[PDB]
């Protein structure tokens, strides 16, 4: 099925609540594109189920965005690459 | 009656200053320097609206008024 | 609206229950389609045991979708998906009639919202999306009111 | 065919009138909406011939209704459970 998703969230804000408690082994980048923040989950070493899964989680803060992901990885605004929910919890908890 | 929230329209300007600093703060990254002004942001985000339905109680207080006076400021208001 | 009937609430109202129950922060989309399901009867509850979603169909996959813990419930609202269909419920009963919303609303606004995790959970167990959206409207039938309907008098009066 | 019917009175005293020779074995319900009664008798132990029968004798008092049962369970509104033209001689004979 489908091993990477792109989420948005609705501002920033939105992402810290839930990174707070997702950060997957998924690793996962995080840009800034209309002022919110769009967050790219890249899942590596999970089954499609498994993705599903996880990806409620992730969704009980976000939705799934229709953006395509090599838009994103053209034309977008990184603030957090690789592991952007782990990074977005140091950078944003307090 | 409704002319601000309780007078908390100052409120939404903080939000404002804030969400800024955040955004800005988070697209140089000010990483930790960000973190406590996202908290500061939605924060406050959540306590507007929290209290921008603290004039829903100036609503229970005054939404129905539609008396002489009321009226009669609008008869003489439109002529 | 605040202006729904009984039915819409409650099968939102057992999403909650599932959002603590199953765990879960914000009451996720899963836990409003275990409401219908779990409110036994009730148009929605009904069509989707039609298609053959008992409440051990629905759960076996919800909890495969978020288990338990999050039993913290934090800051529990709906997840937006969920808050989505809410509103969905709302239109879903405009639409059909209905200013007062139901149980049938609020599955057919599922279907709808079609990418939450709800919408997972039942394309997961092999009911198609649609096939629900449909058993809950060939249930919500929606009776005349203003008006009559028993029997057919005269034949004169018609032309005229 | 079924076994059960959702019969519509006018008025009360129309409701009465089933009553007063018609219980029928058949636990039955009286519901008020719009002002109109609905009667739902529910035969239990009849068989096809017994109850259009009686559905004859019924719809002299009554007409027989387009309510779809689930929304007469629903989004109807009781006067009297099951058994309710017995407890209407009662309560609107006297």
């Amino acid at each position: 099925q489908k091993l990477q998703f792109v989420l948005r969230f609705g501002d920033f804000e939105d992402v810290i609540s839930l990174s707070k408690l997702n950060v997957n082994g998924s690793k996962t980048t995080l840009y800034s594109f209309e002022n919110r923040y769009y967050l790219y989950v890249d899942f590596c070493n999970m089954t499609d189920e498994e993705v599903e899964n996880q990806l409620s989680i992730l969704l009980e803060y976000a939705t799934e965005s229709s953006i395509s992901i090599h838009r994103l990885e053209e034309y977008g605004k990184l603030i957090i690459s690789e592991h952007a929910l782990e990074t977005i919890k140091k950078h944003f908890a307090s | 009656s409704f002319t601000t929230p309780p007078n908390l329209k100052e409120l939404e300007q903080k939000l404002d200053e804030v969400r800024k600093e955040k955004d800005a703060a988070v697209q140089s990254q000010e990483f930790e320097k960000a973190a406590s002004l996202r908290d500061t942001e939605q924060r406050l985000r959540e306590q507007v609206e929290d209290t921008k339905k603290s004039w829903k109680e100036k609503q229970g207080q005054e939404n129905s008024e539609v008396t002489v006076d009321d009226i009669a400021m609008v008869v003489s208001s439109w002529t | 609206f605040g202006r729904f009937t009984e039915r819409a609430q409650k099968v939102l109202a057992l999403a909650q229950e599932e959002a603590l129950r199953l765990g879960h922060n914000n009451i996720g989309t899963e836990h409003i389609l275990l409401g219908l399901v779990r409110e036994g009867e009730g148009i929605a509850a009904k069509a989707l045991q039609a298609l053959g979603l008992g409440s051990e169909k629905i759960q076996k996959e919800v909890e495969s979708l978020i288990g338990r813990g999050q039993e913290m419930s934090q800051t529990i609202h709906y997840t937006p998906r969920a808050k989505k269909v809410i509103e969905l419920s709302m239109d879903e009963a405009r639409k059909l009639g209905h200013s007062y919303v139901g149980t049938e609303h609020i599955l057919l606004g599922l279907i709808r919202e079609g990418e939450g995790v709800a919408a997972r959970v039942l394309n997961n167990l092999g009911v198609s999306l649609n096939k629900a959206r449909q058993q809950v409207l060939q249930l919500l039938g929606s009776n005349e009111t203003g008006s009559s309907a028993a029997g057919t008098n005269s034949n004169a009066n018609t032309p005229t």
